[PDB]
């Protein structure tokens, strides 16, 4: 199902909150995760069913949404969220499909 | 809980590989595989996933036919014979554990990563 | 929708097939049965044997080596045989006359 991460490139200041979004085309349902690829790593998972938490990630990364209109959440920007945030369906379809977002980035904020 | 793939390697186009991915920490038998594949600067993309057993094995519509996921769940190793490899096969392969739940279709630990450059 | 319950139908035939290939009169009552209930029904989703139905199938079945067996059942009917709802049931037809 077509993912769409409208914030893209967001220029926040660290210690503050980032919302996120993932449109999708079709009615998904709860069915869709979510991604974390710091620079220099590999990625990692933070959300497996758009509102839960992965095992080893802090209570700050929180999502929510149920439909279409997907939304991640990270409070507190510490230095290694400045990352590419990715959005994937796994709807329970057939044929099943893995599709990722195009990967939403957010950066520090200068003047 | 550990997946260490095999590093990347050189290929000339329209050639072979194959890639290697040790997985170590748990049980690899009862955690089903996945295969996905990251171009510079195009993102990550889903390209293969084998079952606990053999008994399923997906791949993505671009890689249908060239390439194939195998596993050897008593030497914990996960392979991806690759096949006619073509220029937009230069990318980043990343080897990804699925949380367990077939519904949960989701990639839970991943690997080092490995870079295989066609030329 | 139609489509969920053609998933349905489709995920509570393979289940019942596979419980039925692990008598004969109910059985083969059962595949009759079955059989009536696919034309009022009748290719992405039934492409060959059923690829796609892995997660639905095992979401309510947990042990892989039924679908292994299934699937190694209809390769080798489509092979004897050389869309997919029709080569399960010549299968189904060939247990129940055994």
């Amino acid at each position: 199902i077509v993912l769409t991460q409208s914030p893209a490139t967001l220029s926040l200041s660290p210690g503050e909150d980032a919302t996120l979004s993932c449109r999708a085309s079709q009615s998904v349902g709860s069915a869709l995760a979510w991604y974390q690829h710091r620079p220099g790593q590999s990625p990692r998972l933070l959300i497996y069913d758009a509102s839960t938490r992965a095992t080893g990630i802090p209570a700050r990364f929180s999502g929510s949404g149920s439909g279409t209109e997907f939304t991640l959440t990270v409070s507190s920007l510490t230095s290694e969220d400045f990352a590419v945030y990715y959005c994937q369906e796994y709807k329970n379809s057939v044929p099943p499909t893995w599709t990722f977002g195009q990967g939403t980035k957010v950066e520090i904020k200068r003047t | 809980v550990q997946l260490v793939q095999s590093g990347g390697a050189l290929v000339r186009p329209g050639g072979s590989l194959r890639l290697s991915c040790a997985a170590s920490g748990f049980d690899f038998s009862d955690f089903e595989m996945n295969w996905v594949r990251q171009a510079p600067g195009k993102g990550l993309e889903w390209i293969s996933y084998i079952s606990k057993i053999s008994a399923a094995s997906f791949y993505a519509d671009s890689v249908e036919g060239r390439f194939t996921i195998s596993r050897d769940n008593t030497k914990n190793l996960l392979w991806l014979e690759m096949t006619s490899l073509r220029d937009e096969d230069t990318a980043v392969y990343y080897c990804a554990r699925d949380l367990p739940g077939y519904l949960e279709r989701v990639f839970d630990l991943w690997g080092q990563g490995t870079l295989v450059s066609v030329s | 929708s139609f489509y969920a319950f053609f998933d349905l139908w489709v995920k509570n035939l393979l289940i019942d097939s596979i419980n039925w290939k692990n008598n004969c009169k109910c059985f083969e009552n059962w595949a009759k049965t079955k059989e009536n209930e696919w034309k009022k029904v009748k290719y992405k989703k039934l492409n060959n044997h059923f690829q796609g139905y892995f997660f639905h199938v095992m979401k309510e079945l947990n042990k892989e080596e039924k679908w292994y067996k299934l699937m190694e059942d209809l390769k080798e009917k489509i092979d004897s045989s050389n869309g997919a709802i029709k080569v399960l049931f010549d299968h189904l037809k060939d247990i129940a006359e055994r």
